[PDB]
């Protein structure tokens, strides 16, 4: 109850890959400050999921209920749980 | 990331 997870999060090319984790810090900054951030992969290839942990339960349990599906304007929405 | 629309959080 102190962490968040997202789904349908593919990688992107250069000049934008940074934005992927950067925008995470900006969007989640209104609820508090993120302390833990992990971006796993499959055989060194394109991921689809990430793992973020907050310094408090009230940040995670809030963020999940505030950022439920990001609007990246691509194809399919995300699922923050 | 910058001063633009929050196109990363569906209300």
């Amino acid at each position: 109850d102190s962490v968040i997870v997202v789904d349908n999060v593919p990688q992107v090319g250069p000049d934008r890959l940074e934005k992927l984790k950067n925008v995470i810090h900006k969007i989640f900054s209104k609820f508090g400050k993120i302390t833990n951030d992990f971006y796993p992969e499959e055989d060194g290839k394109t991921k689809g999921y990430i793992f973020l942990e907050y310094a408090s339960p009230a940040h995670a349990v809030d963020a999940v209920k505030n950022a439920d599906g990001y609007k990246l304007d691509k194809q399919h929405t995300f699922r923050v749980n | 990331d910058e001063d633009v629309k929050d196109n990363w959080d569906d209300d």
